């Protein structure tokens, strides 16, 4: 029988964003739909934005 | 006029005029968005990373801050009622000008 995926949750994710002067440790988004707001996910290889799949690769 | 009931009548005409950002993560995209002119903090919550956050940001964008008590009640005022339990409120903007809003703009 083919299992469903679970969500693996992450406990005070924002947290992981922001160091504290303020420091914005991931990367933010440069599109117009998301802005600043939205960072950017940091894979071992990547940048890649969950809202609207925008990807750097390094 | 307290200053507790200005933010119960602000917080629920924001809610009704759907102006309200609740939880930590909608609040800190608020924030950092260059909106959300006014923010609400809980005193009760045990988290220090959580309140040093909250009020960096708030300082660093340098717009009002409030701690109140109980996260309960905060959840109760912004509207998660069996209350879950707020513990950062934004205010993205208010729907109407109020005696509330004025009193919270005095206190600031
Ligand atoms: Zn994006």
């Amino acid at each position: 029988k083919k299992n469903k995926h679970k969500r693996k949750k992450v406990k005070l994710a924002v947290l992981k964003y922001y160091k504290v002067k303020i420091s914005r440790l991931r990367r933010e988004c440069p599109s117009d739909e998301c802005g600043a707001g939205v960072f950017m996910a940091s894979h071992f290889d990547r940048h890649y934005c969950g809202k609207c799949c925008l990807t750097y690769c390094f | 006029m307290d200053v507790n009931t200005a933010l119960q009548e602000v917080l629920k005409t924001a809610l009704i005029h759907d102006g309200l950002a609740r939880g930590i993560r909608e609040a800190a995209k608020a924030l950092d968005k260059r909106q959300a002119h006014l923010c609400v903090l809980a005193s009760n919550c045990d988290e220090p990373m959580y309140v040093k956050l909250v009020e960096a940001l708030c300082a660093e964008h340098q717009i009002n801050l409030i701690k109140v008590d109980d996260n309960k009640k905060l959840g109760e005022w912004v509207g998660l009622c069996k209350v879950v339990g707020c513990s950062c409120v934004v205010v993205k903007d208010y729907g109407k000008e109020s005696q509330a809003k004025d009193v919270i703009e005095e206190y600031f």
